[PDB]
């Protein structure tokens, strides 16, 4: 990838299960006879993880941006392997089985997925504000899941049923047609710019589209697209 | 056939803590519970008794369709054994028909569906539990 | 803290979280049917509300204002009714009514009136026995959907005391159902009242067939029983709602404890590995 | 054509419109017609009859009251027994009605909630 | 003498789960928890005050034969100390008798049984 980065191009490097790289390093260290670090890891865990994942940087000539799969040993995040991985991370995406059970292909868990760059000083004040509002409404929906399951929709009060409906519509809105799956699903892919995404979600939160049901948001792109689908 | 079975088993597992509280439950929640119990008892199998694919698909089609609801939970295994015996002796044709078109993309479409339904109905009429 | 004892603790708390989750869900189901019974009893209780207003407006003379409705002067003895859940785990609801009933006696004894107690439910019955105020009449083992015949064993005794002069006044303490989350204790006056506010009191002159006094002397005992029955049914609905809140808090605490224990178990799991990888490496050299 | 409502402390029994009612008042049995004068009586243990297009439904009433307004009739009867609708033979609602308000209410549920108390209490000391 | 001690203490340990939470337990369970507490308070021995075999046998016989049931729990240690003073001063002969025939196959012989229950009864009557 560094040859293409040296030409000024932007490269995506996909590493599958970087934890397997950590485990391979641990096995090599054990074979060489070195002493075992915490959790029988190589003593050179930090240095080995720094030799990698430090060439993945944005330089003047070009930039390499990596999206690496991570296996958490026994779901133990404190585990020095995922800990050292997290020490070199900027954005975390948490695909969820429950979201994928419903037919939403981009099954990204909004609450579990965070990013360092999501601050006002870089992505702008509006992007941060809309992201925080989406997080707040989805957190309220997650909190009220148990109330809905136990007591039902009727007992939940006003000015919160609207938030629940908006949260359902917005989690159906995260669906997006993929330009690589147009043959399987028979739906053309849509590329949504970040500014268009921010404005569309702000206009969904402020009150527009409330009359639109949960449908017409499924596998759609911008908010104007869902408006056109509702009209037709 | 197995998609509905997997879904119903997952639903039953999600409500495993309410099994001892079956009396004070919603009708749909209860129905899910005894459906899960029936399926779990159906999955129970003896040793050195492998069921060929046609028998498995016939039995799981019987279970997924609301055809074993009347059978009590502890009698599901006996019902399954008797149904396989019935198909092996009385109705070899339906077993051959299921095995012949197990590869059809729309398996339930062929007349095999009615043949199997008639076999289930005849067995449930002749036997009592 | 040996990475295996914590596994036992996590398993135990997870069992509690499953059981407490189940208890919350039936409490909601029990509360839903408890709300329906209060709604079902509403027309019957509401019907006598205007009948009281229509009848008590006609009967205004103090001479004929005797028997149950008689507002006695120089009150000397006061009896009170307390309804409590038969089973605990309701949360602070049982403590709230007993604090309300316990503090209510203080003013009555401060003003010089002797106090007697009638208890509904085992929680109220046991608390007053330990304190010393032995209840004159108790009614326990009431189901989730009791009938008005069940409360006659106590309501009749309370009213018979009022007629005989034993009790100069009667009260009830019940858990008011303000909301599914808040159940404040409530105090109500049982002594028959004049026209509740105004309910068809005007343009009314029922030709009371057995006699105006005869109807009044027979409808007051039934009206107060309805008030007690309405309070009991309302308390039952509040009990299940209070239990639902308590179990939801307990399940949340159980789930938080599991997360804390799992966090601690993971630290013990890693420390066990470090210990082994240290002895084996040391034993190698 | 009068709005008759046999209301019981447990549940409302009827709310239909009725031609005539054979009310057993304490002083004496009284009939009620759609424009009856204002009235308020006391019932006694007996049988209360309703005429609905020539059909007589003998609800047995062991006691209660009655408010007879010119437009609506209310019977706050404490208890009702015989009922041509169900009576003893053909009676179905009442049949297993207790279990309908027991298995998920009293019977079984009393133990069902006791099992929750048991298995929870026993594991409460085990976690200590 | 100690077989009943061990059995009752084990059952009290088992029932401590109900004792911690349940307040609606029957009189049998309440009395049994009370007896368990009696035995546990009996075992609360101070330091540098060993009890010879005859003394322990006498105390355990008194406790396991319901002679200690009416004594409240907080005063059981004082009761035991006073009882030992009683046997050491008032009736040394019962201690000598208990220690003399502690090896027989059937220890609770009517001979040892008398003059010991008599001593317990005298102590109970005199004090409290």
């Amino acid at each position: 990838a560094e040859y293409f980065r040296d030409e000024g191009r932007d490269i995506l490097l996909f590493i599958d299960n970087i934890f397997r790289f950590v485990q391979a390093g641990s096995e090599v260290s054990s074979l060489l006879g070195r002493m075992p670090s915490q959790v029988g890891y190589q003593p050179t865990l930090g240095t080995e993880m720094g030799e990698l994942q430090e060439r993945i940087t944005s330089t003047k000539r070009g930039s390499i941006t990596s999206m690496q799969a991570v296996y958490v040993p026994a779901d133990d995040y404190t585990d020095p392997a995922p800990a050292t991985v997290f020490s070199h991370l900027d954005a975390t995406i948490s695909l969820e089985r429950s979201i994928a059970e419903r037919a939403i292909f981009p099954a990204v868990d909004p609450l579990a997925s965070t990013s360092r760059i999501l601050d006002p000083n870089i992505v702008g004040e509006e992007h941060y504000r809309v992201a925080q509002e989406v997080k707040r409404v989805l957190q309220r929906y997650k909190d009220l899941k148990d109330i809905i399951a136990i007591l039902g929709m009727e007992e939940l009060s006003d000015e919160d049923k609207l938030t629940v409906q908006r949260a359902r519509k917005i989690e159906l809105f995260f669906s997006q047609p993929f330009t690589v799956a147009q043959q399987f699903t028979g739906r053309p892919g849509k590329y949504v710019p970040v500014k268009k995404t921010v404005e569309s979600f702000a206009r969904l939160l402020n009150g527009e589209g409330d009359h639109i049901p949960e449908s017409f948001f499924y596998m759609q792109g911008d908010f104007d697209d869902v408006l056109a689908a509702y009209e037709a | 056939v197995a998609g509905k079975l997997k879904g119903e088993l997952a639903q039953f597992r999600d409500l495993a803590a309410f099994a001892q509280f079956a009396s004070d439950l919603d009708a749909t929640t209860k129905a899910q519970i005894e459906r899960g119990q029936r399926l779990q008892e159906l999955l129970k199998q003896p040793q050195y008794q492998p069921l060929p694919v046609e028998d498995q698909v016939a039995v799981l089609y019987a279970a997924t369709n609301n055809y074993l609801d009347d059978v009590p939970v502890p009698l599901i295994t006996k019902w399954r054994d008797d149904f396989l015996a019935f198909l092996r002796t009385a109705h070899p044709e339906v077993r051959k028909l299921i095995y012949d078109n197990r590869l059809d993309r729309k398996f339930p479409t062929p007349e095999v569906k009615e043949a199997l339904e008639a076999a289930i109905k005849e067995f449930k009429a002749t036997s009592n539990y | 803290p040996s990475s295996r004892e914590i596994k036992r603790r996590i398993r135990s708390v997870k069992n509690v979280a499953q059981i407490t989750r189940a208890m919350e869900m039936v409490s909601a189901s029990k509360m839903r049917r408890a709300q329906r019974n209060v709604l079902a009893t509403r027309p019957y209780a509401d019907r006598m509300r205007e009948v009281m207003a229509n009848l008590t407006a006609r009967v205004v003379g103090a001479a004929r204002r005797g028997t149950l409705l008689e507002k006695r002067e120089t009150v000397k003895s006061v009896a009170l009714l307390v309804v409590t859940p038969d089973r605990g785990l309701c949360g602070s609801l049982v403590a709230n009514v007993l604090r309300r009933a316990g503090r209510f006696i203080t003013e009555q004894r401060a003003m010089g009136r002797t106090v007697d107690v009638y208890t509904f439910g085992r929680k109220g019955r046991d608390f007053f026995l330990r304190t010393g105020f032995a209840p004159a009449g108790e009614a326990t083992r009431l189901g989730d959907a009791p009938k008005l015949e069940a409360i006659l064993g106590v309501a009749i005794s309370a009213i018979n005391g009022f007629q005989s002069g034993k009790y100069d006044e009667l009260y009830i303490i019940y858990s008011e159902f303000i909301n599914t989350l808040v159940q404040r204790p409530a105090i109500k006056q049982l002594l028959p009242v004049e026209s509740p506010d105004i309910s068809t009191t005007t343009n009314v002159d029922y030709t009371y067939e057995p006699g105006e006094e005869e109807v009044l002397n027979s409808i007051l005992p039934r009206y107060v029983e309805t008030q007690i029955y309405q309070a009991v049914l309302e308390s039952i609905a509040s009990e299940h709602s209070a239990r639902m809140v308590a179990m939801r808090n307990a399940t949340n605490n159980a789930k938080d404890l599991v997360r804390d224990l799992t966090l601690s178990f993971n630290k013990a799991r890693q420390a066990a590995i470090t210990k082994e990888v240290s002895e084996i490496a040391s034993g190698a050299a | 054509p009068i709005h008759l409502e046999i209301v019981t402390a447990e549940r409302v029994i009827l709310s239909d419109d009725v031609d005539m009612i054979s009310a057993p008042t304490k002083d004496g049995r009284v009939g009620i017609l759609p424009r009856h004068a204002p009235l308020m009586t006391i019932l006694e243990p007996g049988e209360l009859d309703i005429i609905k297009n020539g059909e007589r439904t003998p609800f047995a009433v062991s006691g209660g009251f009655m408010e007879v307004l010119p437009h609506r009739v209310t019977i706050l009867a404490d208890t009702v027994e015989r009922a041509d609708e169900i009576d003893e033979a053909r009676a179905e609602q009442a049949r297993a009605e207790a279990e309908a308000r027991r298995r998920e209410a009293q019977s079984e549920r009393d133990m069902a909630l006791a099992e929750a108390k048991l298995r929870k209490e026993m594991v409460r000391l085990r976690v200590a």
